[PDB]
């Protein structure tokens, strides 16, 4: 096969998240100690900062 | 009739590792040591040639 063709490994899309054509990433939390929207409110934080 | 014929070829030494350990992105190839606390810290290499 190498005398008609190349073979290279590379690095690349798993899967297209295609929210509203919009491609997109998850990020999945799981906080069960604490109360929801005070985890959020310092995710907004935390996030808006660093 | 017909005859398979399997041939085995040394080469010349180099550091050999089980292929399974051999991480690549295609841009760059690593491996996982193992430290000597248990530590796992993993380290860059430069491939040769793998068979079998």
């Amino acid at each position: 096969l190498a005398d008609v063709a190349d073979i290279k490994v590379s690095t690349g899309p798993s899967m297209l998240k295609t929210e509203n054509a919009r491609p997109t990433s998850w990020i999945y939390i799981d906080a069960r100690d604490r109360d929801m929207v005070s985890v959020v409110h310092d995710l907004q934080k935390a996030i808006a900062e660093k | 009739m017909n005859a398979w014929l399997q041939l085995n070829t040394a080469s010349e030494p180099m550091l050999l590792i089980p292929s399974q350990a051999l991480i690549d992105t295609g841009s760059e190839q690593r491996v996982i040591t193992v430290d000597a606390d248990g530590r796992f810290v993993p380290k860059r290499v430069a491939v040769f040639q793998a068979s079998q």
